[PDB]
RNA sequence: UGGUUCGUGGAGCCAUGGGGGAAUCUGGGCGGACCACCGCCUAAGGCUAAGUACUCCGGGUGACCGAUAGCGCACCAGUAC
RNA sequence: GAGCUAGCCCUGGCCAGGGUGAAGCUGGGGUGAGACCCAGUGGAGGCCCGAACCGGUGGGGGAUGCAAACCCCUCGGAUGA
RNA sequence: GAAUGCCGGCAUGAGUAACGAUAAAGAGGGUGAGAAUCCCUCUCGCCGUAAGCCCAAGGGUUCCUACGCAAUGGUCGUCAGCGUAGGGUUAGGCGGGACCUAAGGUGAAGCCGAAAGGCGUAGCCGAAGGGCAGCCGGUUAAUAUUCCGGCCCUUCCCGCAGGUGCGAUGGGGGGACGCUCUAGGCUAGGGGGACCGGAGCCAUGGACGAGCCCGGCCAGAAGCGCAGGGUGGGAGGUAGGCAAAUCCGCCUCCCAACAAGCUCUGCGUGGUGGGGAAGCCCGGGUGACAACCCCCCGAAGCCAGGGAGCCAAGAAAAGCCUCUAAGCACAACCUGCGGGAACCCGUACCGCAAACCGACACAGGUGGGCGGGUGCAAGAGCACUCAGGCGCGCGGGAGAACCCUCGCCAAGGAACUCUGCAAGUUGGCCCCGUAACUUCGGGAGAAGGGGUGCUCCCUGGGGUGAUGAGCCCCGGGGAGCCGCAGUGAACAGGCUCUGGCGACUGUUUACCAAAAACACAGCUCUCUGCGAACUCGUAAGAGGAGGUAUAGGGAGCGACGCUUGCCCGGUGCCGGAAGGUCAAGGGGAGGGGUGCAAGCCCCGAACCGAAGCCCCGGUGAACGGCGGCCGUAACUAUAACGGUCCUAAGGUAGCGAAAUUCCUUGUCGGGUAAGUUCCGACCUGCACGAAAAGCGUAACGACCGGAGCGCUGUCUCGGCGAGGGACCCGGUGAAAUUGAACUGGCCGUGAAGAUGCGGCCUACCCGUGGCAGGACGAAAAGACCCCGUGGAGCUUUACUGCAGCC
RNA sequence: CGAUGUCGGCUCGUCGCAUCCUGGGGCUGAAGAAGGUCCCAAGGGUUGGGCUGUUCGCCCAUUAAAGCGGCACGCGAGCUG
RNA sequence: UGGGAGAGGGUGGUGGAAUUCCCGGAGUAGCGGUGAAAUGCGCAGAUACCGGGAGGAACGCCGAUGGCGAAGGCAGCCAC
RNA sequence: CCGAGGGUAGGGCCCGUGACUGGGGCGAAGUCGUAACAAGGUAGCUGUACCGGAAGGUGCGGCUGGAU
């Protein structure tokens, strides 16, 4: 429930805060972090290759679990419900009765005491890990795995969901958070259940410093610079884009299609999105 | 104000010291452009 | 595609990035598309003095300069700045 | 050539003093339970005033200058992009 | 002899400007060939959150002493950061290295690239971050946490004693962290004392005083005391920490819990070792057997890894501890003690500046720490002052114009002017009081007013301490005194009304623009299913992202409110397994050359044959576009209505003489005595209009218009006064410019604006202070403009290529 | 065009006369007063404000009157902007 | 106290008919629509027929002149 | 001391008046259509919403004051 600010200033107006009451823990567990190497959009040359970044708020990486059919059959306790700044989605730190502590994507409805588990035999409840063969159809579904063991890939940003669709050979059919259906292996792992913090796309910046704590510089638009800079630039006032709208390296931005023809993954995508 | 000049004697020594030189190829051409010319020396000095 | 005087030209010759791909003398290449005839030569392995080029250096010599000239420097100059 | 300047990265440091008084908490009132109301406490904010610090609004001087961008008065920001 | 030629030399301007902050000087006595300028004394003034002191960088002998004055020093010079010579920098503990890792750099393995080279895990390097043992005083001309004195401590080696499964680059613990606010107790620092120590002082009318003036400490091991940090103990199980593991991690049991206990710091005390003022006398010595005590204020520092709240969620690695593996248990490590061993580099001096960056001894620039006292509500603000440090390296006079900075002004009070530009006004605190409108926060310091000093009297609460006295912090009430005036000096808002633009705090053309421009939260379109799209790269590889559609790229719009209409014919993008055209390739009708002939060789029709393009549809918060003429109502006028032509469709809502309106100072209303501007309206909108968004909007603005009040030297209209210049004398002494000059006015003339030609008029020779009409004055080979088959940036359905993609 | 700074304002004048006022005249459809028109005359004078960058002009209140032009649209090594 | 009828209300679930869209099949010259038409859709293979998939909304017969509620109003079926 | 009142500054209510603008009433014989009364030729009315020269039209739900 996002909480709101009394218009105590300008920027107080629309502002909104996560509400943070199913946080549990408050600092993050010691064994479990690496310092996080910021980039501000910089790559090996030392170039900006992704403009507008850097400058946010200083950061440590939270090691999360993205296989566990590590694990398969050990059960682990839910110890607590932790804040990640690396991700929209909060975390979940397993006690394994391993004595081994990992970290998962907290998904929607998951308490603190309550056990998990993985692998084909688990439950079909909401934290367990399975291959999605063993799942019913018609389940909504989390951290999905794209190729057998390779890691999750699908629906792992706060609030989304993929739902199972129907069967087919070795491939499941699933119903991403975009709206396509894919066939996905059945070999795949995935977690019952959506994932949480929902409400995460209701917070309201409410100002320009907000963004610059996310590590966001501003961002200049074509339309106010020079034809040196790109294909908007220039013109005596305003004006008017006065050809097809471009990116600063002058591909069209408006409906052009860009995923590649040919990409051997098209036989096993069934129908591109929606909306 | 703010002039240009503003001496850093590790800067000086890493930016165009002799090892910098010879670590490139247009730095060793430098080097031999000035020994060929005779430069009593090769090389900005910083005291270090 | 490059080389050649050869800029696609009637465009051979030599070299080769790609594709197809032999034979051992009754084998093979060339004589400016191509064919016959007549000739020339023996590819897909290597080495080979000398005659040729240059002047950091040394000497010899000038219808070469003579301190604003002659090398940037006749002098503690690739210096001082 | 990024010892000026621009952006980012890593690691440190700095921001006198004063004013306003958000949420929350406590108590009180209210109600079937509430919402909510008052007082108290509380100390939020690209909040307010103002040095250091960062600026450079208006005007005057300077104009072979003290200075190849300075000086005086005045003015903006000053816990934050 | 000319090239705004090149190099050099010397002129002119000229004894001219200037001599670098208006913080400021005067005298006496020395020294010397020579003194405003050097040394000494006294007086005066300036800084004192510095203009004082300590670090870091940078600089590199500039430090100290003797001896000098040619040059340097904006004058002088006997002086000096100058010349010569000699001297001077002392560390196991301070900083750096023989320790650690961060970005980054480098790089066995590996990957890539015509060459040169590019990457790259580990590992290595890399600091002002982690870690680690020294404090007070004395001493030199010059070094000191370094030498010396006193009291402390670290590491390595070796030996002794006691103890223990010892053993590590391996496992684990720890190190280990943000922002804002903040408790308790301390310390640094300061204030006071009628108490303690002290050379003296009694002035000029009074005072021999509970008088004046000065000072009243600093460091210290173990131990003790106060205040804090850190930390559960035992057992059983175990599959996890890439071997093992008694360690850690998980589960269970018992016991302990705001504690205690153990451990680690800070403060205090502490054997001992030091310091010790004014004044007097020549840095010294006395003071002195110096005293070294009580009260208070009190940190932003300390205990620290303290506490609370918050979201934007806040390095690594070593030291250190613990676990075991090889090993080895004659070892080895742990603890206590003892002796021995302990290397390299820095250390001078300047360091907000005359020694660093600015060509200069340059009013500029330069990071960290200390920064005393009193009063002003507070403070690092302001004024004055302590310690300390300076009077800015040309002076002496004079008392013109004029210039700068400053002060005052009769009457008027914006009449000034593009504009109240500038300068006034206002000005702190406390109290009373405070409007439209509003998003209920605000608007607000609204506006407007009252108070403010000193004396005596009475009294309320807080802190320390003890509840009391003393000290100290907040008040309340009453009676009076003085002046023109009590934030008596210094620092310290003028206000209001109404438009345009932009929501807002922010950002920008370093050095002519700070804005309405950029950004901004939010809104919409669009791409992207992850070896993502996209971006840099030949590649490898990177960013995206150790992210995964609530995410990431691209585009426009720009808080919020109410809204965002019609056109898909053209261009773009999206969809379309048909049809049309389409290259290499396949195919081989049929021709051709040559040979005696098999053959060799060349051209070649139909037909099959991709993307693209055509064609068929979709699509506007994609590029874009949104009509003309004629007629019509029972006064007239005007047309709700109709006719027709064309379009892909003919501009909806809202707004409109506008940051847009040409005619234009449109017309009418307001405001003024008067209003090309301003506000409100009308609508024939030359040429608004709906995300290059339309119309509004509280609050905000060094933005840009209009009006009023207050108050003014802005003005009528000017006067006077101050200082720094200008002027005069002594010292030092530039500049651009310059064909040469013996260089007047008029009316003409001349390449059309003449000191220089003609005619006439006027005029003795040379300066000094001033003013700017001329020398088509200086400066810059016109930026405007044209020209050159000159150049560069930029655009696109110009041409032709290339990357890239298909 | 190897530079003649370009509107207006302010300041400071100065000249012309086709005279706006003041002086002297003739004619008048001049009774007087007040005008109309032309002649002579450049000595002196020729206001303060509102609007606009404005020149010009309109307006307000006055006046004897509120003149027209030249001097590089007089005057930026005099100022403004 | 013991009983009862009820589409009374809220929550979580869940079943079948039908329409539309997608996929495969099979099949061809029209379908749709109306007063009559036409726009539209269809040889780029529609309509009609079969199989499969997705998704939303409303609940046929029971059903009545019926029941419930203070009114607005409440209709598949299950449980709380 | 109080004090008629004068002065300054800020509020509240009421009345008059205002370029222009909004609808309203009324007005012997204007223009345009024909929405309602019959099933008024699409039954009507209704609350709301959107639209259009105008009456109105359409959507959604409701009423009979609806006709066969
Ligand atoms: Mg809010
Ligand atoms: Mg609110
Ligand atoms: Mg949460
Ligand atoms: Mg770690
Ligand atoms: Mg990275
Ligand atoms: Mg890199
Ligand atoms: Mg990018
Ligand atoms: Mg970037
Ligand atoms: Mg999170
Ligand atoms: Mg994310
Ligand atoms: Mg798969
Ligand atoms: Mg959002
Ligand atoms: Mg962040
Ligand atoms: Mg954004
Ligand atoms: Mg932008
Ligand atoms: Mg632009
Ligand atoms: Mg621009
Ligand atoms: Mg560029
Ligand atoms: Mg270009
Ligand atoms: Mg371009
Ligand atoms: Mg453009
Ligand atoms: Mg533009
Ligand atoms: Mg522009
Ligand atoms: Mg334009
Ligand atoms: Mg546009
Ligand atoms: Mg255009
Ligand atoms: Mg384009
Ligand atoms: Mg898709
Ligand atoms: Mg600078
Ligand atoms: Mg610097
Ligand atoms: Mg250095
Ligand atoms: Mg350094
Ligand atoms: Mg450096
Ligand atoms: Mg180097
Ligand atoms: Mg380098
Ligand atoms: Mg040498
Ligand atoms: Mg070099
Ligand atoms: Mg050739
Ligand atoms: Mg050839
Ligand atoms: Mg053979
Ligand atoms: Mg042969
Ligand atoms: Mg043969
Ligand atoms: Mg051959
Ligand atoms: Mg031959
Ligand atoms: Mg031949
Ligand atoms: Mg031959
Ligand atoms: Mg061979
Ligand atoms: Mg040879
Ligand atoms: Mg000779
Ligand atoms: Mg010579
Ligand atoms: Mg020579
Ligand atoms: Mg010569
Ligand atoms: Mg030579
Ligand atoms: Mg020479
Ligand atoms: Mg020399
Ligand atoms: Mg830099
Ligand atoms: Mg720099
Ligand atoms: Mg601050
Ligand atoms: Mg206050
Ligand atoms: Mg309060
Ligand atoms: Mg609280
Ligand atoms: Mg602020
Ligand atoms: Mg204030
Ligand atoms: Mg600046
Ligand atoms: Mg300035
Ligand atoms: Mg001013
Ligand atoms: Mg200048
Ligand atoms: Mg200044
Ligand atoms: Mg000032
Ligand atoms: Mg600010
Ligand atoms: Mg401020
Ligand atoms: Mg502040
Ligand atoms: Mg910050
Ligand atoms: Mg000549
Ligand atoms: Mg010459
Ligand atoms: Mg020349
Ligand atoms: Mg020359
Ligand atoms: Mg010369
Ligand atoms: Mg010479
Ligand atoms: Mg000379
Ligand atoms: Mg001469
Ligand atoms: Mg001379
Ligand atoms: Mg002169
Ligand atoms: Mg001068
Ligand atoms: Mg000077
Ligand atoms: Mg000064
Ligand atoms: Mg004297
Ligand atoms: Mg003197
Ligand atoms: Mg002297
Ligand atoms: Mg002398
Ligand atoms: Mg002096
Ligand atoms: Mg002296
Ligand atoms: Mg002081
Ligand atoms: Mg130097
Ligand atoms: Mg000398
Ligand atoms: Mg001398
Ligand atoms: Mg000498
Ligand atoms: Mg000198
Ligand atoms: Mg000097
Ligand atoms: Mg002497
Ligand atoms: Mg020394
Ligand atoms: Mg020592
Ligand atoms: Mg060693
Ligand atoms: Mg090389
Ligand atoms: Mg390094
Ligand atoms: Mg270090
Ligand atoms: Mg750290
Ligand atoms: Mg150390
Ligand atoms: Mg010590
Ligand atoms: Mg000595
Ligand atoms: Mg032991
Ligand atoms: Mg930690
Ligand atoms: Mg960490
Ligand atoms: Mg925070
Ligand atoms: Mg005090
Ligand atoms: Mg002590
Ligand atoms: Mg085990
Ligand atoms: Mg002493
Ligand atoms: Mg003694
Ligand atoms: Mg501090
Ligand atoms: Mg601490
Ligand atoms: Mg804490
Ligand atoms: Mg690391
Ligand atoms: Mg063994
Ligand atoms: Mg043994
Ligand atoms: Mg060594
Ligand atoms: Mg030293
Ligand atoms: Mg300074
Ligand atoms: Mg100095
Ligand atoms: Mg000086
Ligand atoms: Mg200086
Ligand atoms: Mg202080
Ligand atoms: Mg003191
Ligand atoms: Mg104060
Ligand atoms: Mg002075
Ligand atoms: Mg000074
Ligand atoms: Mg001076
Ligand atoms: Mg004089
Ligand atoms: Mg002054
Ligand atoms: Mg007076
Ligand atoms: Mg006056
Ligand atoms: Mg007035
Ligand atoms: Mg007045
Ligand atoms: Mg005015
Ligand atoms: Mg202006
Ligand atoms: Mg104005
Ligand atoms: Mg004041
Ligand atoms: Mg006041
Ligand atoms: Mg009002
Ligand atoms: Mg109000
Ligand atoms: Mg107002
Ligand atoms: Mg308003
Ligand atoms: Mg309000
Ligand atoms: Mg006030
Ligand atoms: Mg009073
Ligand atoms: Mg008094
Ligand atoms: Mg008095
Ligand atoms: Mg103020
Ligand atoms: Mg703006
Ligand atoms: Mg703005
Ligand atoms: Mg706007
Ligand atoms: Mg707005
Ligand atoms: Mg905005
Ligand atoms: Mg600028
Ligand atoms: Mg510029
Ligand atoms: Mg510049
Ligand atoms: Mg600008
Ligand atoms: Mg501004
Ligand atoms: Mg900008
Ligand atoms: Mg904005
Ligand atoms: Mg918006
Ligand atoms: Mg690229
Ligand atoms: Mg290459
Ligand atoms: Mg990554
Ligand atoms: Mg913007
Ligand atoms: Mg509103
Ligand atoms: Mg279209
Ligand atoms: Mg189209
Ligand atoms: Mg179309
Ligand atoms: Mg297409
Ligand atoms: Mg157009
Ligand atoms: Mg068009
Ligand atoms: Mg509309
Ligand atoms: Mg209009
Ligand atoms: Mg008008
Ligand atoms: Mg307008
Ligand atoms: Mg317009
Ligand atoms: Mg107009
Ligand atoms: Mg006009
Ligand atoms: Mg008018
Ligand atoms: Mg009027
Ligand atoms: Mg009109
Ligand atoms: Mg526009
Ligand atoms: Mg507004
Ligand atoms: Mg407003
Ligand atoms: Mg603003
Ligand atoms: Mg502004
Ligand atoms: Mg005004
Ligand atoms: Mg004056
Ligand atoms: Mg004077
Ligand atoms: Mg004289
Ligand atoms: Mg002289
Ligand atoms: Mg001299
Ligand atoms: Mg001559
Ligand atoms: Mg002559
Ligand atoms: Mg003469
Ligand atoms: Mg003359
Ligand atoms: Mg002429
Ligand atoms: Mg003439
Ligand atoms: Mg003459
Ligand atoms: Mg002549
Ligand atoms: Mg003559
Ligand atoms: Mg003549
Ligand atoms: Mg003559
Ligand atoms: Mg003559
Ligand atoms: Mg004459
Ligand atoms: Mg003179
Ligand atoms: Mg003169
Ligand atoms: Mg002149
Ligand atoms: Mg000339
Ligand atoms: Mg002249
Ligand atoms: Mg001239
Ligand atoms: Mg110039
Ligand atoms: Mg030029
Ligand atoms: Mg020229
Ligand atoms: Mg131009
Ligand atoms: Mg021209
Ligand atoms: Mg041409
Ligand atoms: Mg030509
Ligand atoms: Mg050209
Ligand atoms: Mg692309
Ligand atoms: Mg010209
Ligand atoms: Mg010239
Ligand atoms: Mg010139
Ligand atoms: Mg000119
Ligand atoms: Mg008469
Ligand atoms: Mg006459
Ligand atoms: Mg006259
Ligand atoms: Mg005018
Ligand atoms: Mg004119
Ligand atoms: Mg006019
Ligand atoms: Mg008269
Ligand atoms: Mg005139
Ligand atoms: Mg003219
Ligand atoms: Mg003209
Ligand atoms: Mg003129
Ligand atoms: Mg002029
Ligand atoms: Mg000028
Ligand atoms: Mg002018
Ligand atoms: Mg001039
Ligand atoms: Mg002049
Ligand atoms: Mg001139
Ligand atoms: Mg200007
Ligand atoms: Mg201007
Ligand atoms: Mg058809
Ligand atoms: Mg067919
Ligand atoms: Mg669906
Ligand atoms: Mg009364
Ligand atoms: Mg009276
Ligand atoms: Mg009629
Ligand atoms: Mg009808
Ligand atoms: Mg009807
Ligand atoms: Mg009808
Ligand atoms: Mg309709």
């Amino acid at each position: 429930a996002v909480k709101k600010f009394k218009p105590y200033t300008p920027s107080r107006r629309f502002m909104t805060v996560a509400d943070f009451s199913e946080i549990t823990k408050t600092e993050p567990e010691k064994s479990l972090v690496k310092p996080l190497k910021k980039t501000g959009g910089r790559n090996n040359q030392g170039r900006i290759t992704v403009r507008f970044r850097g400058g946010g708020h200083k950061r440590l990486y939270r090691i999360i679990d993205f296989k566990r059919w590590d694990k398969v059959g050990i059960p682990a306790k839910v110890a607590a419900i932790e804040y990640d700044p690396n991700r929209s989605a909060r975390i979940a730190l397993l006690h394994y009765v391993d004595g081994e502590k990992r970290y998962i994507i907290a998904p929607d409805g998951l308490q603190v005491g309550q056990q998990v588990v993985a692998g084909p035999d688990a439950p079909i409840q909401v934290g367990n890990a399975l291959p999605l063969r063993f799942i019913p159809v018609g389940t909504v579904v989390h951290a999905v795995e794209l190729e057998p063991k390779k890691g999750a890939k699908l629906a792992r940003a706060a609030g989304t969901s993929a739902q199972i669709q129907g069967r087919e050979g070795d491939y499941v059919i699933l119903r991403l958070p975009s709206g396509e259906l894919r066939k996905v292996h059945g070999e795949c792992y995935a977690t019952v259940g959506a994932v949480g913090n929902a409400d995460h796309k209701n917070i309201v910046l409410g100002k320009a410093g907000r963004s610059r704590w996310l590590g966001r510089r501003p961002h200049v638009r074509g339309a106010a610079m020079n034809p040196v800079d790109h294909p908007h630039g220039g013109g005596e006032g305003r004006a008017p884009r006065g050809r097809p709208p471009a990116s600063p390296w002058g591909w069209q931005t408006k409906g052009l299609k860009t995923r590649k023809r040919r990409k051997p993954s098209s036989r096993f995508i069934i129908a591109r999105r929606k909306k | 104000m703010k002039r240009t000049w503003q001496p850093n004697r590790r800067k000086r020594a890493k930016t165009h010291g002799f090892r910098a030189r010879m670590r490139t190829p247009g730095g060793r051409k430098v080097l031999k452009r000035r020994r060929q010319k005779g430069r009593w020396r090769l090389t900005p000095a910083v005291r270090k």
